[PDB]
């Protein structure tokens, strides 16, 4: 009868426990493997009123790996550590958005 | 006359085709008996008293072109049939449902005639509203992508308080669940008003979406007796600053439908629709409505997010049989493919797609059944097929989306989930702790 | 099992509902029938700590009979109590959203049809009832003692407005009372409804100054949407129209109600068709029965239900086509289960709408629709090519003087 | 270049636009093509990254051919098909925003000209289209087999509002049908709309009971505002007046698709002049040519498209003026290059609007605009000044009788 | 009739002049053709049957005053024309547009006629409306003064979600950019509804403008089919608290226009106005109307901001012609200036002004053209002309305004901008790293 | 690919380095070389809503320097250190307003 904490999770893929960097590499992966072209944001703030976030740099888009993706958001977190990293995934073929997981939360 | 069967016709990119799943009576062949569903749907074969030499000859009349019996079944068969552009006004499905199954289906000669499937040109699409979001559009709208949304049917729908309601709305949105749904009796009645539930249910959502972080909504049923009494009630509901609002299209109609929904796009409310009475007309496998004609025929009339049934059930016959109308809900183009029972090629002409709610039981280990077979694009209710969860709606509620977020996750992570969808969630019920008790 | 409770006898507070279900062999008649009246208002999926929240033992709908049909096997008639505290004041998409909602797609029955339904003097007058009752609008007509006479002007379809207010007009001076409007008339891209409402009110304004009487025609406002129903109701009422005509089960209840509260406060009587109807009824095993149609039209509202014609029937089912026309047009009916009323059910005074069927093929057969069918019924001549002789007007002359010479036998003896 | 792809085949759910293109010699006809089709839908200037970021394959104009003009150099017809899914439901402020929007001021076409569009019956349905079509509005009109009467009442300017409706009055008892009004005439200090309404409003009522006849005058409403159009349009409906006069290229689509929305909801027939039409056609180089706002305006609603005298035309341009005549009026065109339709389209079951002409400078040259001209056209008489005998009413009746007498030769032979 | 040419006639000051860039047939004189531009504006040429007598003859008639032919050029003067002020209603140009320019370019013996220039008197200027606000109103309104304002053209016009349109609106925001733009396709569509796109551009700007601490702003384009869809699209830009909108005056016309105008006015939005369908009207140098009659038929009609266009590959004579009617936009009086192009004293009667939006490339190092010539009082597009930016559109939005505000704050310094305007950028480009690479 | 930093800058002339001295003499001069004569004003929240910010005295105006304007900006910033100060330009013979630039920023 254990009762529910009062958490302020968030929007997708967040009541998992945090994401450990093997999991972040699969899961850009799909995104990748769905012939996609990946994206990373962040915010500070995650408000149900606020639906943008900050993009980081252009969608990356070419041939590229996994690894190529986390260069931005594991590797380079380091001149925004407080705040809130998410991937994002621009589904352009059908004008869709695909698997947003905040990612690196202070 | 005869004289509705011609079966060299091409069918026109601008006629609206109709796929009748006609059954005759025994003494009656099967050519007089397709010309006869395609007579008296726009003009009928009483009379031929002095108006065969007037107005409109092959202009203006419905035609049968086809005819193929069903395999393994006798006494019966389906037949085609062409109806031209400029019979209907432009815009409606309630001119639709009357020349196409409106005095068709109580000819004399027929024993049973079921409309099995409809084929909408985009020379008559593009005159409808279409959904007034998209399956797209409310991903955005509700900054929820990446994952089939969720439900919480309330249970004890009858008997309740509206604050005691607001409760039962709000433990199941302050958990894991989004869109916690009126049932088809949660309406006006004596034991809660509609404008004291309204005011709870939105102190409900507030509350749980301000401690959660997401945009959480309510289905509020805005069924009424009027039309003027359905915006009145779906005015109200944009006053409290509401997602979304339900509708019950065809207790209600296919104008008080198309009204809701020029309102839902004008006043940026999302329309959910429940699919009240549709079991009067869809369950008879030889006679009704095929419930793909009533899912493209909401499509045409405007709302999001069709319930489409429980998938738990169904064998590998029927799961593309519902497979059938949910591509015809999600998609922009579909194919002749009769083994998912789709009988006409549909262009929908990019008119936005409509979300595939599915009641999924309570079963928490019928997740992976619901996420491989219904994708990203769907909408989970988790009332009916109740065993209850022993811990509460709250926990309860969580455990239906850990259990859904490690489902999701595990299709992200290049996994099956018909080899090892079981295998997720007790992989999952380890670190969340109240997965494991639901079960 | 908690909802099937055979000593429980029925409020007059209650809205009874008999369903005639059909399950499988493998499922007992007492479990299919507390499975009717579960999953229509309180499912029994949850048992152990849920059932015992809050008030389940009076907002439940309960069984209190097993009748099975005789002949019949795997059939029986199923009458469910509904308590009235469930519903709405004054609409049948809640009443057909409990009783038929979800209850038809349980999987156990492999079919179900609401054969009757129960509307007490408690729930009926939270409705408005029809806009005028015949005894009220046989008093706008100026006509007794007689019963209306429709037509089915259809030259089938592909009319300019003129050409089809030229064909309206001719039968009203022939001598018929109204001539009933296409289904598939509603702004067809080769007569809009502004254009055939026009020459038709140009055509009724001079037919009523050429014979005398007041005349019209159910013109139709089955539209896209309530809003634009209601510019093609106001058009009607702009013009003077007597009688509007609107399809009921494609535009749905919630047409009727918004349609039958502006009938009655515009003094429109409000014509209906049945659209539809025949997914609905017309099987007798599964469905919902025209009977609960004919009844939760006379308290959505609209005048002239559209009944089956007597000529095609059987002896037996001539009871059935007179049993629909008896709950909507007389002030009380009594339980006989012979002509499928299964419920006594008092209308509370309600202004009970008149009984339309079709017809009009023959000439002779005339006084079958009046020997039948009284006084308060329209007989929709079946006339959409021509009348037989030379056309409409000679013919609609010959379709009225074989009425009153068959209503002037009536009095006879 | 990706916007030139002529392998492509033009999709029925595509709208269709044939431009006349005029480069230097320096661009070749390909790269004129594809930049017509660039930067109308999709511009060429991003071409590195931005290219690929989004469905750029399936939302682009792109040329399927390059047809040269026959004996004129460096000029081109370039046919362009755009995808259903660019464009707004219902307007063709979104037509001619994207097709002819900012695509003539690209800086290496030295004139361009649209000079046909096809609009397909999938884009044909979102809207309205005109109010009346020809066999709807010769049914308001009870005016059959004869083409319709305008007249031109211009006292060039400077009228009272009763010395307006003394003139108007007496063409339209010598047996003219609509005796148009002036573009000038809206609320001059000398007459405003309030008073050349109501005194044209006491001619008509009392020029109908004179002849017999329903007759009108086309009442100008191009106004500064559409809350000041609709409060001319109101007036008009207000005083039972027939047909309305609208101004479309100076007050715009939208002033048109408000009125004609307007225009079917109150039953006026919307007749239209083409104010600011030469700034637009009329040069063959450079422009849109009128087909397209001949045909822009039978989806925008309006009838009564004004259209070239045939008198004053050579014999290879009396097919250009019978081009778009043959566009507005008929439901079914074929691709005729020698009259300038460059696409088969069907309309839809459009209701088609009337076509008419200016003349009545002679009462000898009748039967040329009725045997080119059919029964579904309005002879606007050149007759601002006067009639030729007695003045406006002995040649009102002349300009009657020279129409009946050659309808009299039409159906002899 | 030759009593259209009273070349004698000084103009009133209440009348309303035009000047017609007339081009005759080659056996027609020059004397004939302007009175026959004269005549048929107002009053035609066609009978003389017994109203030479009548009504009004030295009233309420075009007269042709002067005749001069232009320098290096024959067949063909420019007619000016005198209009009397009663001839019109006053406040609207859809009767401008049906003498001066209705009925007028399609007489037979004509080869090609130009409305170049028209003087509107101050008798005739007050009754108009002007722009809803100024060219200080909204320096005032949006606290930006000091510097002409910004724009980002969403390049990807067609294909984008109303969501991903308001990202494409959110990072030219969150950089240097001021107004982002919808395009002329950018509207109601199916792949964007434009109720979905106002919400999720006001999300875009609320977020942007209170992160940057400017007040910023979209162009929410409002047109539409009617003019009632136009102002329920336009009340719902009022119900977000947007600064500003956009019409497209030529295609929609100069009804509804004014009636935007009126609103604007009315409900304290700004107007801006894209030049849709101008050359088709613009573009011969012999046939049309010159935009500066539809920049001075703006003015009087209503809105600020119109697009004036690219100086950047106009010579030193077209530059001119452009800041012919730029000073006609901007300006409260104008002498005659034909090399210019402004052929008459323009007295605006201190009628509110109109910013001068100019696309300008994407060339960052064509920011000191475009500053020198158009001042502080002028808006500047940076769509079209675009190679991209390669860190992306949010760093392109501020290399867009390091180069502008490193411009303007040169132009302070004492300092020109046609010797060094290029060595201010580059100047720049050490502090800013992000002016460097967009070159 | 460097990111943009999350700075709230201000309105106008704000996103160059901060302004020397040197520079504050030079864009008032071009102010007052106008034949135009400027003023101040301060204000301590820079925000979109706000519109007005504080006076700091009268407009200054007759036949002075460049110099004597920085009296009251930079030589008397001393009883509001932690507040906004900007030079306003009242264009008034255009009923104008020239060259808002934010100087001595907290």
């Amino acid at each position: 009868m254990q009762t529910l904490p009062k958490e302020r999770r968030y929007e997708t893929l967040s009541y998992l426990p945090p994401l450990t960097d093997v999991q972040i590499e699969k899961q850009v992966q799909y995104i990748l493997s769905q012939g996609y072209i990946p994206a990373v944001e962040f915010n500070e703030v995650s408000e149900p009123t606020e639906l943008y976030w900050t993009l980081w740099k252009l969608p990356l888009f070419g041939a590229k790996t996994s690894r190529e993706v986390l260069a931005e958001v594991q590797s380079c977190r380091s001149q925004y550590p407080g705040h809130y990293i998410r991937v994002v995934g621009f589904d352009n073929i059908k004008q869709c958005q695909i698997l947003s997981f905040i990612v690196h939360k202070p | 006359r005869l004289t509705y069967y011609t079966p060299d016709y091409t069918p026109k990119d601008t006629d609206i085709l109709a796929a009748f799943r006609v059954t005759p009576q025994p003494g009656v062949p099967f050519e007089e008996a397709a010309a006869a569903v395609a007579a008296e749907s726009s003009t009928g074969t009483w009379t031929t008293v002095w108006t065969d030499l007037l107005t409109d000859l092959d202009r203006y009349k419905g035609r049968c072109y086809d005819i193929e019996p069903v395999p393994g079944e006798d006494n019966q068969f389906i037949a085609y049939i062409a109806y031209p552009l400029d019979l209907f006004e432009e815009g409606s499905i309630t001119n639709v449902l009357t020349s196409i199954v409106g005095n068709v289906f109580g000819f004399k000669a027929l024993r049973a005639l079921r409309l099995e499937d409809i084929r909408f040109p985009v020379a008559y699409i593009k005159t409808f509203q279409g959904p007034p979001h998209g399956i797209q559009v409310e991903r955005d709208k509700l900054n929820k992508y990446g994952r089939p949304l969720l439900g919480c049917t309330i249970k004890p729908k009858l008997g309740l308080s509206a604050k005691n309601y607001g409760r039962a709305v709000y433990e199941c949105l302050r958990g894991g669940l989004d869109f916690t749904k009126d049932d088809e009796n949660i309406n006006s009645a004596p034991f809660q008003r509609w404008r004291d539930r309204f005011l709870f249910v939105a102190d409900a959502i507030t509350k749980a979406q301000a401690e959660t972080g997401e945009i959480k909504g309510h289905y509020l049923n805005v069924t009424a007796p009027t039309c003027e009494e359905m915006l009145k009630r779906a005015e109200y509901a944009k006053e409290l600053k509401q997602p979304i609002i339900m509708h019950d299209y065809l207790t209600a109609g296919f104008t008080a439908n198309t009204t809701l929904a020029r309102w839902c796009r004008d006043n940026g409310v999302l329309l959910h629709i429940h699919r009240a009475m549709h079991a009067v007309i869809d369950r008879q496998k030889n006679h009704g409505i095929h419930f793909r004609v009533l899912a493209k025929a909401l499509r045409l009339s405007g709302g999001d997010h069709i319930h489409t049934g429980t998938v738990v059930g169904k064998l590998e016959g029927e799961r593309g049989i519902t497979m059938g109308f949910v591509d015809l809900l999600r998609e922009n183009y579909v194919e002749q493919d009769k083994s998912r029972g789709i009988y006409f090629t549909q262009d929908w002409a990019s008119l936005p797609g409509v979300m595939a709610v599915a009641s999924g039981g309570i079963h928490v280990w019928h997740m992976p059944a619901l996420v491989e077979i219904f994708g990203d694009d769907s909408v989970l209710q988790f009332g009916g097929g109740t065993l209850g969860h022993p811990w509460g709606n709250a926990p309860g509620a969580t455990a239906n989306r850990v259990a859904l977020e490690a489902c999701v996750q595990a299709r992200n992570e290049g996994r099956n989930l018909a080899r090892e969808g079981n295998d997720v969630i007790r992989e999952a019920a380890k670190w969340s702790p109240e997965l494991a008790v639901a079960c």
